[PDB]
This record gives structure tokens, sequence and C-alpha cells, in this order.
């Protein structure tokens, strides 16, 4: 179920059990045919809780489902990668382009991602490529970027709705740390098909963690790894289910689920960008507006009126690929204002 | 020729060892290939070179043993450029960048082969290195402006059910989504046709061959005006132009 709706009438659902201590555990996967991102997650609680791919109603949201036999709310993120996402996505609107249309989805997916790391005790992710996606290290970058830019305003806001001395677990943590987030979540990676074999993933994915700056920064750092418990796991198409448990029996809840519910209804500001400044571009977003207005400048330089205005629209017939038509007819107007 | 060679020396200058190479014949086609490093890029587009199943390794016209690289091989007037696979930070995204911009543009068709189709990650170089373009104006013969390249994406080392009907239409579609808006990228709208897959079997490569050659179009405005051996000059005029070294510029710079 969608979060922006499980909170609205989760106080009734379990208004018996509002006092019960439990985790929140993020998951991040991608679906794929006659396999779910959850699918794991739901044969953990033998009930298939999450669809084998995102609907088009589905796309762009975080899913959330309590187990309250195992005191755990689970949390899904569908992503750009969905099939009913990139579907819905260039089809919203053919008057647009290829790098707007999927630039809104991939900012919800950084709210998302931002969502899941400062609320989430331990967050799981799942590959089946064998090697780690270096594109997801660039989105938790970039999330971990609009953490530090946003962590003042969201910690305010975890003030006002009581939730700043609401412990999470036994970790203390200084307010450079704490701010903005409720946790610094513990990170695991789960690859889908030897001993030394995950050793040899557990430095690599430790490193790579580092290149972007994730852990072993401080107060800066988006999440953490385990000291001596392992983070990475290999299935096969169950040592998976031990592999969470070792993860989830060494931390006693402490949090209760009332308070969850309040945390899960206080972060949606930050689904909803309620806190972000207006108008801001993707790096792609920047990258393709700055190179149009250069070929704009250059166009007006080819003119300095019928052989000038005939190079200028042949040079940006030529460079110019998206938003062609209107910038062609834009030019049309700053070359009839030249001719005065 | 007797294997590949290398079409670039240091710096990213065309080697000039492949100029002898040419032959002044307009009826030539290039096929470039991009992918990730495990793909099997190289031992695939060797066998549309003509190299059969069983020959030996040694035997393979791309064997795939100085930042940035590409291997050029040539039978008939078949040119097949094989690219380095794609993969540090800024550089290794902006020199990926700057190879599979410069093959789309001097390619009549490119092989996208990887294991992930779909894959976003993949169509967001594909569309981001379409706009990385140079201005040719002063080339002669004038080349064609509207023109667009050929995109054939190959799933490698895939299993049974990457070869399920119903999961290659789906894929497709997302791939015909994400150059419906294109302009000087196409992909065909021929089901079966955008997305090959293939288990890692010589008749289907020889009937991919076949097909290659068809939604090619010409570099130049006017038929058969510009033989192979004038295809390298425009691939020497875009490496030094100076609308594309500006644009990449930009792409680093907003990259960091």
């Amino acid at each position: 179920m969608d979060i922006a709706k499980w909170v609205e009438h989760a106080r009734t659902c379990y208004s018996t059990q509002l006092d019960t201590k439990i985790k929140v555990i993020g998951v991040i996967g991608k679906d794929y045919p006659d396999h779910g991102k959850g699918d794991n997650i739901n044969c953990y609680l033998r009930e298939n809780v999450f669809p084998v791919a995102a609907t088009e109603d589905e796309t762009c949201t975080i899913r959330g489902h309590f187990s309250e036999d195992d005191q755990i709310l689970f949390l899904v993120m569908n992503g750009v990668d969905d099939v009913a996402n990139i579907r819905k996505c260039l089809k919203s609107n053919p008057k647009s382009n290829y790098f707007d249309a999927m630039a809104e989805s991939e900012c919800q997916q950084i709210r998302m991602l931002h969502f899941l790391f400062i609320s989430c005790h331990f967050i799981i992710i799942f590959e089946q490529t064998s090697r780690i996606d270096l594109e997801l290290m660039r989105f938790l970058k970039k999330v971990n970027s609009a953490r530090i830019q946003l962590r003042k305003k969201i910690n305010q806001r975890l003030v006002a709705s009581d939730l700043r001395d609401v412990s999470f677990n036994n970790r203390i943590l200084s307010s450079a740390e704490s701010e903005g987030r409720m946790v610094v979540p513990r990170l695991l990676i789960a690859f889908q098909r030897y001993e030394k074999l995950e050793k040899n993933l557990d430095n690599q994915f430790s490193d790579i963690l580092k290149l972007y700056d994730l852990i072993d920064c401080g107060a800066s750092s988006l999440c953490q790894l385990n000291e001596t418990i392992p983070v990475v796991h290999l299935l096969n198409p169950n040592s998976f289910v031990k592999f969470l448990e070792d993860n989830f029996r060494s931390e006693k809840n402490e949090i209760s689920l009332e308070n969850v519910i309040e945390l899960m209804n206080c972060l949606q500001c930050v689904l909803d960008g309620d806190l972000e400044e207006k108008h801001e571009k993707t790096a792609i977003q920047t990258f393709i507006k700055r190179i149009q207005n250069d070929h704009m400048e250059e166009a007006r330089r080819l003119y300095t009126h019928l052989m000038r205005f005939n190079e200028a629209t042949h040079y940006i017939d030529s460079v110019v690929g998206v938003n062609s038509r209107e910038a062609l007819s834009q030019l049309q107007a700053q070359c009839n204002e030249m001719w005065q | 020729m007797k294997e590949s060679v290398r079409f670039l020396t240091d710096f990213g200058e065309i080697s000039d060892a492949i100029s002898d190479l040419l032959t002044s014949s307009p009826n030539f086609n290039v096929i470039s290939a991009i992918g990730p490093q495990g793909a099997g890029k190289s031992t695939l587009l060797s066998m549309l070179a003509g190299n059969n199943s069983r020959q030996m390794y040694r035997e393979y016209v791309f064997r795939p043993v100085q930042t940035i690289q590409i291997d050029i091989y040539i039978v008939n007037h078949q040119i097949f450029l094989d690219c380095q696979p794609m993969y540090d930070d800024s550089t290794a995204m902006s020199d990926t960048l700057r190879l599979t911009a410069f093959l789309l543009y001097v390619s009549h068709t490119v092989l996208v082969v990887s294991e992930t189709h779909y894959d976003k990650v993949i169509i967001d170089t594909l569309r981001v290195a379409e706009q990385i373009r140079p201005y040719l104006a002063i080339f002669r013969p004038k080349l064609a402006i509207d023109r667009k390249t050929n995109l054939v994406f190959i799933k490698t080392k895939a299993s049974s059910i990457d070869l399920a009907p119903t999961v290659i239409r789906e894929r497709e579609e997302l791939l015909r989504l994400s150059f419906q808006d294109s302009r000087w990228l196409k992909v065909s709208q021929e089901p079966f046709k955008t997305l090959i897959v293939l288990e890692e079997f010589d008749e289907q490569i020889a009937e991919l061959r076949e097909e290659l050659q068809k939604n090619r179009e010409d570099f130049t405005v006017e038929t058969a005006a510009m033989d192979e051996k004038k295809w390298l000059d425009m691939c020497r005029e875009v490496i030094r132009d100076k609308t594309l070294h500006k644009t990449l510029k930009e792409y680093q710079r907003a990259m960091t």
C-alpha cells in the first residue's frame, strides 16, 4: 500500500497495538519478468504482499506494509526502472521531451530514497546483474547531497511532530549526526545467482560506498555497515531468512509503532518536496539548457538579412535536438528584432 | 585484413594506417557496437564480420586484449567499428560519451549490446550523446542534417524467459518510447527487430547481417557522393569540430 494512504488509516487498523516496538526496513530492487522487487521479502513473510510488477498507480511510491507477526514495517520503493513508470513518463505528454519526462520520476526516486535513509533501521538492496549497480550509487550520492541540503528544515519538522527526542534504538547520535534523521541505516546487499566469494564483495561493497562518501564520513554519511555481522548475501533461485534475523535480532526493538505512523506522516513533506526551492533542474536538464542557450548565442553570432537568417537556422537545425521546433521559432523573433 | 586493427592512435586521433585500408567506393556500410564489458560485444561483432561458430578463439577477428580505443575491420565494403566497453567518475562517463557520440554520427547502425536491456542508464547515455553534435557546414559534399542513425539493441547471455515474446515486446515498446522524440537516432518499429535476445546459432547472425543493410541512410544529401575513403575525412572533421568540443565541456561541467 502507498505510504501516503497507509498513514491516514494506520492508527485505526492497528488501534490496539500502537505501543508495540517495531523496526522499519527499507527495500531497494527492480522488477523483472516473473520476479518483483519484494518477492524475496514477501517470501520471507510467506505471503505475497507486493506484486510481480508495479502498476501505473503504484509508480514512484514507497509501498508500505506492516507485518504484525514479525513487528516490522517493510518499505519497498517503486522507482524509475519499473516498466509502468518508463511507460507512464514517455506517453504522459507527447508535447514534451525524453529528458524532462524522466527528470520528474528521477527526482521522486531521490525523495523516496531520502525518505528511506532517514527512517529505516536497515535497508536491503537486491541485485541480479552480478555487478553492484553504480548508478544506484550515484542516486545515493545525490540523495545524500539533497539530505545535507535539507536536513535542517527536516529536523525542525521532527521537532514540531514531537519525534526528535523519540529514540529509534540504542545508539546515541550527535546533533550533527542526527540532524534531519532518526537513524543512520545499516545497509545490506543481496545478490542473486564459496565463502571467500561473499567476503570479496564485502570489501568491494565497502570501497565503492566510500568512493561516493556514503560511509565513513561522520555526520556527512548517508548510511553505515555492520562491524562483525555480514552485510552481503547470495541467493539461489533458506540461508537468506537467517541472514536477516542475524541483523534484526542484533537490535532490540525500541520505537513504538504509533510514533512510526507519525514519522511517515511527518516525512511526507520530503515526498512532496515541500522543503525544496522552486525550479530545481537535474544535472542533465542543466546540461541541455546550457548548451541550448549557447546554440542560441552562436546562431545570433551567425546572423551578425536573408542570407544571415538562412545560416543561423541551418546551424540550429544541425545541433539542437530537444525543443527544436520552439528553438527555431524563437529565433525567427530574435532576428526580427535585429532587423530594426 | 586478417584481423582487427586499432582505429585510433594516441589522444583520440585517427590512426594514419587505416586510410590506405579504404576504397573509392560509395557502396560501404558502417556498423558500430557499444555496451558494457562482459557483454561479449567483440565476440558477437566478429561473426557479422564473417566468423563461424566453430572457429578457434585465436581466429576471432575482434579479440579484445591508451585511455580510449576503437577497433576497425572491413570485409568487402563493410566497415565494423568495435568500441571499447562502457564504464573514474566524471572522466569515465565523459570518455564513454565522447566515443558514443562519435559512433552515432559516423555509423549507419550501431549495435547496443548488453545483458540489462531494458537498461535506463544505457538509454540515458544514448540520448545525451546524441546532443553532442558537430557543425560540418563547410564539409563538401554537404551532409545530411535530418539523417537518423539506426540502433539495434542486442541482449546477450540471456535466460529462457528473456526469449518470451511477451517480454521482448514489453521492452521493445520502452525502446521505441525512448527514441520517439529522438532527432538523429532511430529505432525500428517492427516487432522482434529492435531488441534481439541470444542465449549464447549461426543462422541468426546471417539473417541479422542481411538486415543491418536495409535501414541505412546516406550521410550526404545526394546519393553516392561520399566514398569510404572520404568517410574518414568526415571522421577527422568530427573529432576536431569546436562546436562539439564546447558541448562536451559543458557536459563535464554539469556533471561536477
